[PDB]
């Protein structure tokens, strides 16, 4: 299983 | 597996080719999932169609992130686009953008042109992880 990711606020 | 899947279509007017084209994506980007549940229209009913849901892989400043998304089959595919979706985790938030609403519905050229057999889902997704990596859908919250 792969677990959702996105970039870091900033 | 295409058994599973040819059952899970059968209320769909084009299957064999809705399922050739499902079979594809799935095997391709193993980490989006088929999967059954009811859509809501613009008039309030609502019909049982299938989701290709899960995360896509999108390189962001020589990161990849696995961005999550839905993918509504509407009953006439392929002669209509998919409804797309970010599907953030509580932890991220929607950048909205031109692509982009506060609901997470997408929108893309490629869906508006979207026509058969010119678009297919495999394209789409393609599409999909440059728009992202070049401007992310979803963030992750501090």
């Amino acid at each position: 299983y792969v677990e959702p990711t996105a970039p870091q606020v900033l | 597996s295409e058994s599973q899947l040819k059952k899970m279509v059968s209320k769909y007017k084009y299957r064999d080719l809705t399922v050739r084209e499902t079979v594809n994506v799935i095997t391709l980007y193993k980490d989006l999932k088929p999967v059954l549940d009811s859509y809501v229209f613009n008039d309030g009913s609502s019909r049982e169609l299938m989701n290709l849901t899960g995360t896509i892989p999108v390189p962001y400043r020589g990161n990849t992130y696995n961005i999550p998304i839905c993918l509504w089959l509407l009953d006439t595919y392929p002669y209509n686009p998919p409804i797309c979706f970010v599907k953030p985790t509580s932890s991220m938030t929607i950048k909205t953008g031109k692509h982009v609403d506060a609901n997470g519905k997408i929108y893309l050229p490629y869906l508006h042109e979207w026509k058969h057999p010119q678009s297919d889902l495999l394209g789409l997704i393609q599409v999909m992880i440059v728009v992202f990596g070049d401007e992310p859908p979803v963030f992750s919250r501090p």
